[PDB]
């Protein structure tokens, strides 16, 4: 889990939403590409065994 | 059988190979009956012995019609697409039938009629030897192997590599490419850390120089992009110093011969020229000498690194453009690199690793012995990387290892943009880095305001942009806000950012809480 060392945002007064969350955008497909992993490493391993 | 392998790596070079297992989760390179752990991939045959490695190597200059040498990527070629110019001072490859093969005397009788071999039967005698080294100094029989090939290797290149080493009798269970076992090499290491980096590796070798950019997110390494060069290489570093030589041989000896135009006389200098060369990695000066070079003339002279890195600058200069375009191909500025591993033999080379270092900023790290103390070896890791591979899966099924390779696996959606938090002073923070493969999650722990309270969390996407040369973020569209109450004077907020397989993107920012899905 990174630090950084930057301040957020104050919340601005009279705002609320539903469970204080508000939805705006979301993930396209195009906003992605399918890309081909190598078949290294541990952590490939254990992605694979997840998928099986 | 997967519970009774015995399994190690194995790096098949045009000009070199390697041998290398695991002790205690670590991998070591090694070494064969000659001492040598970068075995040159030759075979040569005198009165009906095989020869092979550095034994093999010395065979060139008084056997060279019979010494089979540069035949790595003629395997699963057709003959109009080998390239001989690396053969001609060996055994010519030639075309029999739809087969590439080489005419050599492989038996005892001086009477006998020499031997055509197809490369593929060349290739299994060789890989014989190097199991055969890897066995004996094991002492157990080696059966299985991990073995590193360049990612532009076609598939019938890969079927005939995996035919010749079944023919000797060496179980193939895994063909992995050369740059993932170098990332991997590292990686892989007890005092590693995983984190997102854009990797170059940068592999310089003899025949050939492949650079190649990878996008490594949680452990795992997707290639972005990469480019193979056959002109500038360490064969191209030998001819700097070949000339070089020639040039006062011919100066101190008016008259004579120019020892390039002799066949035997420039093999000599291309033994003696790689050796000076590997010198000028270990020394600042380097002794040439050939006993009877020409005309029965000695020449020995010496050469300092800083003649030499002058003289050689046109093919340095050749490694930096080909640097450069394998990050230009993938869309990326030398500032978005963050490690340069560099691999291959002529990777020793000083004066490379500092120009490496000139191109990119302070920030990326240059893997290299001469520019960070963690480094290893530029020629053991690609042998490390599929020894490596190899003990993760050597109790696998020969059907597990199939399945995990499948398209299914490997294929995934990377997520273009980046996605963070904004940050605000009285900035983008990136949380899921560009190109990362999906589900992915990520977390971070951001400043609260001076005294705090509520607090706004809005999540957006981001994407790098270059300003005359500095590298900054830029927001784009927002995605979420979310908000945490009362927070603590100079408490740290911590917002998680989860995506999902199916792009849904999860958000969490609970302070040590609030949750929202974005579908
Ligand atoms: N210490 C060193 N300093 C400089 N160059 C070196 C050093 N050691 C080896 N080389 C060079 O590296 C080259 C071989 O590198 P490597 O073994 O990675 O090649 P390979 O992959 O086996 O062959 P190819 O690149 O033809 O497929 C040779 O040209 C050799 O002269
Ligand atoms: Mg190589």
């Amino acid at each position: 889990a990174t630090v950084v060392s930057l301040p957020l945002p104050t919340l601005p007064e009279g705002w609320a939403a539903e469970k204080d969350f508000k939805a705006i955008g979301k993930l396209t497909q195009e906003g992605s590409s399918m890309r081909t992993l190598e078949p290294v490493g541990p952590h490939f391993l254990a992605h694979a065994r997840r998928v099986r | 059988a997967p519970g009774e392998r015995v399994v190690i790596g194995i790096t098949f070079g045009n000009s070199n190979s390697s041998i290398a297992h695991t002790v205690d989760d670590k991998a070591e390179v090694i070494a064969n009956e000659d001492g040598d752990r970068q075995i040159p991939t030759i075979l040569s045959y005198v009165d009906g012995d095989e020869y092979y490695g550095q034994q093999a190597k010395n065979f060139l200059v008084r056997n060279p019609k019979n010494t089979v040498a540069y035949f790595r990527d003629i395997l699963g070629q057709d003959f109009k697409s080998v390239d001989p110019t690396h053969n001609h001072a060996s055994a010519h490859p030639q075309e029999a039938g739809d087969n590439v093969v080489f005419t050599i005397k492989d038996k005892a009788e001086e009477d006998a009629e020499p031997s055509t071999l197809t490369v593929s039967e060349i290739a299994t005698r060789y890989l014989r030897r190097l199991v055969g080294a890897a066995s004996e100094y094991l002492g157990k029989k080696v059966t299985s192997a991990v073995i590193t090939i360049p990612t532009n290797f076609t598939e019938k290149q890969k079927a005939a590599l995996i035919a010749a080493a079944a023919a000797a009798d060496l179980e193939v269970l895994q063909l992995i490419s050369e740059p993932a076992a170098a990332v991997l090499a590292y990686d892989a290491r007890p005092e590693a850390t995983i984190s997102d980096k854009i990797i170059v590796v940068a592999d310089l070798g003899g025949s050939r120089s492949d650079v190649t950019v990878l996008a490594s997110r949680s452990g795992m390494y997707t290639i972005l992009a990469t480019v193979h060069d056959y002109e500038y290489h360490g064969i191209a570093l030998d001819k700097v110093l070949i000339d070089h030589f020639s040039k006062e041989f011919l100066k101190k000896n008016p008259g004579a011969k120019d020892p390039r135009e002799n066949p035997r006389s420039l093999a000599k200098l291309r033994l003696e020229a790689e050796s000076t060369k590997r010198a000028l990695s270990r020394s600042t000066n380097a002794s040439f000498s050939v006993e009877s070079l020409i005309d029965g003339l000695d020449f020995a002279s010496t050469i300092n690194r800083l003649r030499y890195e002058t003289i050689a600058r046109t093919v340095f200069e050749g490694f930096n453009r080909l640097v450069e375009s394998a990050v230009k191909k993938a869309g990326l500025d030398p500032l978005d690199v963050d490690e340069v591993i560099m691999s291959g033999g002529t990777s020793n080379t000083p004066r490379i690793a500092a120009n490496f270092r000139y191109i990119f900023p302070e920030s990326t790290r240059i893997l290299a012995p001469s520019t960070d103390p963690s480094a290893l070896n530029p020629s053991e890791l690609q042998a490390r990387g599929a020894a490596l591979q190899a003990s993760l899966i050597q109790e696998f099924e020969t059907e597990d290892i199939e399945q995990s390779t499948h398209a299914a696996v490997t294929t995934m959606p990377h997520v273009t943009n980046a996605i963070g938090v904004v940050s605000v002073s009285e900035k983008f923070v990136p949380i899921i880095a560009p190109e990362t493969a999906v589900p992915a999650r990520r977390t971070v722990h951001l400043d609260a305001p001076k005294e705090g309270g509520d607090v706004l969390v809005k999540v957006v996407e981001g994407s790098t942009h270059i300003n005359v040369r500095e590298k900054v973020w830029k927001i784009g569209s927002t995605l979420a806000e979310a908000a945490v109450r009362g927070v603590k004077k100079g408490a740290k907020v911590e917002v998680t950012i989860n995506v999902n397989t199916d792009l849904t993107v999860i958000v969490t920012a609970r302070e040590v809480g609030v949750r929202g899905t974005l579908s």
